[PDB]
């Protein structure tokens, strides 16, 4: 099941909810929040778990429930300086209270909404940062073809419907069709290609189906800003990488920096060594809908985005299979060391029933892990 | 059992346990973390 | 800020409407023709077209239609531009002056609104209550026709369909009644709405919604007595009224895709109709009394024409193809074919450079006068253009170039080619130069479907400077698309070699992943093999970089040197994380573009052996062309059809500053730049202007960008501010709304760029208009209309 990651029920049972989604004008100013102990870059439309048991960030996320559930994530350029240029506005869309240990729990779960650029930081007397942000537009272009265009063939513009078999036929046919007034340009038509959005998206999804079996076509957005930021979301990349793909406006941009990564970045090492590979592409599966990987939050609050995939070699074994507070029900979990510098990796998924499949896996921390070009 | 409150690091002495915890690589906002 | 000087060497040639009517009187004929921003009006005559006005449009004229409202002794003529500003114009003559008067203007832009995938559409009720126009999905906007809408006051009707594809209004009904076509996701269906202005609202049609050839693009309103309408798609044409449906699948227009058409009898008994590839058939309307109905519909194979744009038939079996991939053309349709079974014969041909898709300026008479080579036109209809100072000459090809360059030592072009097979082993579909050359050769190197799918072959053509003759034609291997070609000596050879990349291409790979870099050498009549070089993707541009080869390949930029084996060496690499499509150098400076407006600027540095990065600008938006004017100046073209310029300021005493290409000069030019290229074709050798850039476009205009100095530049820009209080433009478009850099919902002021058609507009008007003109205008000494004139002449001196 593909579906249970996504609704993270080890935070606990059925949490309050809100659904009024709430967006900024674009290019507004605003005054949002931080959070002090959020460490992670936040693409939008990715879902971030979080932990409170400070009295002063519980106390914001209490402030803040009643006036817009919003707050920023700040991308630390200089994560000891606390110097970021970039962020994204993050949304509660649930939230409980909890009274464990005889101590005060908030657990949250927000979801990015947009991007932004820093302009601002005033740290607050009560410990409190406020930042001043600019909401960044989305730049849409329109289709390579619209200026150099044949007002005949203006119509026959719409194709009758999408039904390699009655596939790669399709999508040759919609190039020689889309496409056609590219002979009046000096580039050809499997260039305009190249930056289509239509086809960019199907590449993707191409491989994201190479990286999911049971990945249905509705369950990716059809706009190609929605796409591209999902894609993102579930790439295992660093995090210059991700701060990257932060500020390119242009949805296609987005996605062809998307497709160069998935084609180049094929094999995952381990970060602190940088050589000391740990697996590669071929290796992630799928076994959230979200994609390949997800953010967790383990009991002490801690956000870790663990990549699932089949195999993983140089990793020591600590620990002996728990079940404690697993995020794959069913799974027991050892930690991971990375053999040669015993840097903590991740955690060895192991069955608990026969019955179960895969009968093994391991989860990757993202943070851990350096993408690497063969 | 030490438990490391990052990853879920297991040892029975101490001195391995900062070992480990101190071989994170971030801030680690224990005040905002620990309990 | 930049000071940058654009003129019309050649005006539009591309046909993209056509009309017929009673515009200049009751009792004339007229045609109305237009190409982008021109509007030609003949007289139609038994001798062919008599020209009576050419007029030029501060805008793009997207849609032209003609109706003559009651009371009105001719017809009037509604054109909407492609930034929706709207004018109903009026021909009035008065002794031998003729103008235009605008009966009514207005901009129909809407805040909000995406345009339709479709196109603009504009229509007129037959009975001339209101003009219908398609801008944006799921909107219908209505202008009341009265006489006191002089502003074109508008309002929007909501359209449950957002797919249309397209739509006409509808005769014989008793109120404004459209008829379109939509595609949901069942499939298309024909529709029809009776459009009410008092509640401005859509009432239920006269009938009911049916269902459609899932290929039905095409509505024609067919006139009184049939009434109704006509469905053309892929397959079949229908025809609907009412309850009665009438349904035909002639196998003859399977072949290509229907795309214009014209009504040649008034009452709707015969059609024209014009397909993808140029055949021209006529559909018949059989005619059978009960009143009257139609009773059959049959369509024949007239002939062969030119690729048409538009169709429109005149008198006396006469009609006129306006062809925007070629040659627009006046044939006649005889009663009786010839031997060949063809109805048409062309009577007149009107001369088309369009698309330029490249050129080269060569002074091949060798008196200082350039002469400017261009590749036009696509398919049958490509050819080269041979223009001298404005002297044409025709050269057809029968196939479409990409490609060209002069080689002087061998007085020949090297033109790269590109012709359609059908794959059957491939047939080409008719004779062209490549196939026809007076030798051939094909490309056999180690390195490196279905019945009916088409394929393109690529050929380097080698072409007398001379007679323009094929000298030899060289076919590259299958799936090998060539992309660039330069012509240069390179190291220390005394040599001159053709250099062409190309990449291999395949439908089931998104990216080529292998290219080669081939040298030839053209030698005592044979094309010879001088050395090959394999590379890992598309080499999308080539130059010759102080006797190196720099090409691009892929994301790469490499610097490649001749060694005395004739071998290819690689010198160096730079990686650019954007396909280096556009490739220029100045110097040891090096630009770089990509089609999403990067621009990239490089140097070379001898004694390191390397690239390094001198400036970059990054800003998402289509780009066509780029070329550099000078160390610090770089243009560009744009989309919606603009032209920019880009400036460096290596003396800007901070890194970040000296790292960006601040825009200094923009510039709404209408026409869509395919190609870039130093020249000039005025005889050469103080002058007020520096430089000279020719540009070629899609709709077959040449236009020459220069420098100026300041002084000019402000003295040309007052004269601009000052003609456009005087100058009255037809359909009452301001000049700064019209040159103003424009974008889909996005428009900023022209900068840096003076309209040079604006100014040589000066020499026209009359003496009072010049010295309203020259009025108060500061030369120290005030200037006069004599030193205006002057400077003007001088201007024009420079085309
Ligand atoms: O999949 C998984 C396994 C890894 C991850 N995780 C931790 O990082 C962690 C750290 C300390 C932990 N203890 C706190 C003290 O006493 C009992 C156990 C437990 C976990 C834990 O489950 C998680 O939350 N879910
Ligand atoms: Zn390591
Ligand atoms: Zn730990």
């Amino acid at each position: 099941d593909t579906s249970l990651p996504t609704s993270h029920t080890y935070l606990g049972a059925d949490m309050e909810e809100f659904h009024g989604r709430t967006l900024h004008d674009d290019d507004s100013c605003q005054v949002i929040p931080v959070l002090p102990q959020v460490m992670m870059i936040l693409i939008p439309g990715q879902t971030l778990p979080l932990q409170l048991f400070h009295p002063q960030e519980v106390s914001m996320v209490r402030n803040l429930i009643q006036k817009d559930r919003t707050f920023a994530v700040l991308a630390y350029s200089n994560v000891q300086e606390r110097e970021a240029q970039f962020g994204t506005t993050a949304e509660i869309y649930a939230y409980r209270e909890e009274q464990d240990f005889g101590i005060e729990i908030v657990k949250v779960k927000a979801i990015g909404r947009q991007r932004f650029k820093v302009l601002e930081l005033r740290t607050q007397s009560d410990g409190i940062q406020q930042a001043k942000v600019q909401i960044l537009p989305e730049c849409v272009l329109p289709s390579t073809m619209s200026a150099v265009q044949l007002e005949s063939l203006n119509k026959c513009q719409i194709f009758p419907s999408k039904p390699d078999q009655c596939s790669y036929k399709w999508w040759q046919k919609y190039q020689k069709r889309k496409f056609h007034c590219a002979n009046l340009t000096s580039w050809p038509r499997w260039l305009y290609s190249l930056y289509d959005a239509e086809t960019l998206m199907d590449r993707i999804k191409k491989q994201l189906r190479e990286w999911d079996e049971n990945l249905k076509d509705d369950s990716l957005p059809s706009n190609p800003i929605d796409f591209s930021y999902r894609v993102a979301a579930c790439l295992p990349i660093d995090d210059v990488l991700r701060i990257q793909l932060l500020k390119i406006g242009s949805a296609i941009q987005r996605l062809r920096c998307e497709l160069d990564i998935m084609n180049k970045c094929t094999s995952l090492c381990c970060k602190q060594c940088q050589e000391t590979e740990i697996t590669t592409k071929n290796e992630i599966f799928s076994l959230s809908l979200c994609g390949p990987m997800a953010a967790y939050v383990n009991p002490h609050g801690y956000v870790h985005e663990t990549l699932t995939v089949y195999k993983a070699c140089n990793l020591n074994l600590i620990g002996r299979p728990s079940t404690e507070h697993s995020w794959f029900p069913g799974y027991a979990w050892t930690v991971a060391q990375c053999k040669i510098c015993a840097s903590h990796i991740g955690w060895k998924f192991t069955a608990t029933k026969k019955d179960m499949s895969p009968q093994k896996f391991w989860g990757l921390t993202r943070s851990a892990l350096l993408p690497t070009i063969p | 059992l030490l438990f490391c409150p990052i990853c879920g690091f297991t040892c029975r002495q101490k001195g391995n346990l900062l070992r480990h915890i101190n071989l994170h690589t971030g801030e680690k906002l224990f005040k905002y973390h620990l309990y | 800020m930049s000071y940058n000087y654009v003129v019309t060497a050649q005006k539009p040639t591309a046909v993209n409407g056509c009309v017929t009517g009673h515009f200049t009187s009751a009792e004339d004929l007229n045609l109305l023709i237009a190409k982008n921003t021109r509007l030609e009006i003949y007289v139609v005559t038994a001798e062919g077209l008599r020209p009576v006005k050419e007029v030029g449009m501060y805008g793009k004229i997207a849609v032209m239609e003609l109706f003559r409202p009651k009371g009105e002794s001719k017809d009037l003529l509604f054109i909407l531009t492609a930034k929706y500003n709207a004018c109903i114009l009026e021909y009035k003559q008065s002794g031998e002056s003729i103008d235009i008067i605008t009966r009514a203007h207005g901009n129909v832009q809407d805040r909000i609104g995406r345009p339709s995938e479709t196109g603009i559409i504009g229509i007129i009720d037959p009975e001339c209550r209101m003009i219908g126009l398609r801008l944006y999905d799921g909107l219908f906007k209505v202008i009341p026709l009265d006489r006191d809408n002089k502003e074109l006051k508008a309002f929007n009707i909501r359209l449950e369909e957002l797919h249309v594809i397209d739509v006409k209004f509808l005769y014989g009904c008793q109120a404004p009644t459209i008829c379109f076509v939509y595609q949901d996701p069942q499939g298309r269906h024909v529709k029809t709405y009776e459009v009410s202005l008092r509640e401005k609202e859509f009432n239920k049609g006269p009938w009911k919604q049916e269902n459609v050839e899932a290929e039905a693009s095409m509505v024609i309103a067919v006139p009184e007595p049939f009434g109704g309408a006509i469905i053309i798609g892929q397959e079949s044409i229908t025809y609907h009224n009412g309850d009665k449906y009438l349904a035909i699948a002639p196998p003859i227009i399977k072949q290509s895709t229907i795309v214009c058409h014209n009504r040649v009898d008034p009452n709707g008994s015969r059609y024209l109709l014009g397909d993808m590839e140029g055949r021209l058939f006529m559909l018949l309307l059989e005619k059978e009394e009960q009143t009257v109905t139609l009773k059959d519909l049959r369509v024949e194979l007239l002939g062969e024409t030119s690729i048409a744009e538009c169709l429109t038939y005149l008198d006396n079996g006469v009609v006129f193809v306006g062809s925007r991939l070629g040659d627009s053309q006046l044939v006649k349709l005889n009663v009786d074919s010839n031997e060949q079974g063809s109805y048409v014969v062309a009577m007149e041909t009107f001369t088309n450079l369009g698309p330029i898709v490249d050129m080269c300026v060569v002074d091949l008479e060798r008196q200082g006068q350039g002469q400017l080579v261009t590749c036009s036109g696509a398919f049958k209809e490509g050819s080269l253009r041979i223009i001298r100072n404005l002297h044409i000459r025709t050269v057809p090809l029968y196939e479409s170039p990409r490609k060209i360059c002069y080689q002087e030592v061998s007085q020949c072009f090297g033109v790269l080619s590109s012709r359609i097979e059908v794959q059957d082993g491939t047939t080409a579909l008719r004779p062209s130069a490549s196939t026809q050359a007076l030798s051939s050769s094909v490309s056999s190197s180690k390195l490196f479907t279905s019945f009916g799918e088409e394929v393109e072959v690529h050929n380097l053509l080698i072409i007398d400077q001379h007679t323009f003759e094929v000298l030899h034609a060289h076919q590259f291997l299958q799936n090998e698309y060539a992309l660039s070609l330069v012509s240069c000596k390179l190291g220390k050879d005394p040599n001159t070699y053709f250099i062409v990349g190309t990449a291999m291409v395949y439908p089931e790979e998104a990216e080529p992943k292998q290219g080669r870099i081939v040298v030839f050498q053209y030698s005592d009549g044979k094309l010879q093999t001088v050395a090959e070089k394999e590379v890992k993707g598309a080499v999308y541009s080539m130059v010759e970089f102080n006797g190196k080869l720099l090409a691009s390949i892929n994301s790469t930029v490499r610097l490649y040197e001749w060694t005395t084996e004739k071998e290819l060496r690689t010198e160096c690499n730079h990686y650019n994380n954007i396909m280096a499509l556009y490739l220029k150098t100045k110097g040891d400076f090096i630009l770089v573009g990509d089609l999403m407006r990067s621009v990239l600027l490089l140097a070379y540095k001898p004694m390191e052996g390397n690239f390094e990065e001198i400036a970059r600008d990054f800003n998402p938006n289509w780009m066509s062309a780029v070329e550099i004017l000078d160390d610090d100046n770089f243009l560009g073209a744009e989309n919606a059809f603009n032209l920019f310029v880009c400036q460096k300021d290596s003396a800007a005493t901070t890194d970040e500053e000296r790292q960006h290409l601040q825009e200094v000069g923009l510039f709404h030019l209408g026409e869509f730049v395919n190609v870039f290229c130093h020249g000039s074709l005025v005889m050469q050798n103080s002058t007020p202007t520096q430089g000279s850039v020719l540009f070629g476009t899609v709709n077959g205009m040449i236009g020459l960008v220069t420098s100026l100095s300041e002084s000019w530049y402000n003295l040309l820009l007052d004269m601009q501010n000052r003609l456009n209080k005087v100058i009255k433009s037809v359909g009452k478009i301001e000049h700064s709304f019209w040159r103003s850099f424009h974008t889909e919902r996005k428009t900023e002021p022209a900068t840096g760029f003076i309209d040079g058609d604006l100014i040589e507009s000066f020499l026209d008007i009359s003496r009072p208009k010049m010295q309203e003109v020259v009025a108060n205008l500061q030369y120290k000494r005030e200037a006069t209309a004599d030193d205006l004139i002057k400077v003007v002449e001088e201007l024009t001196r420079i085309h």
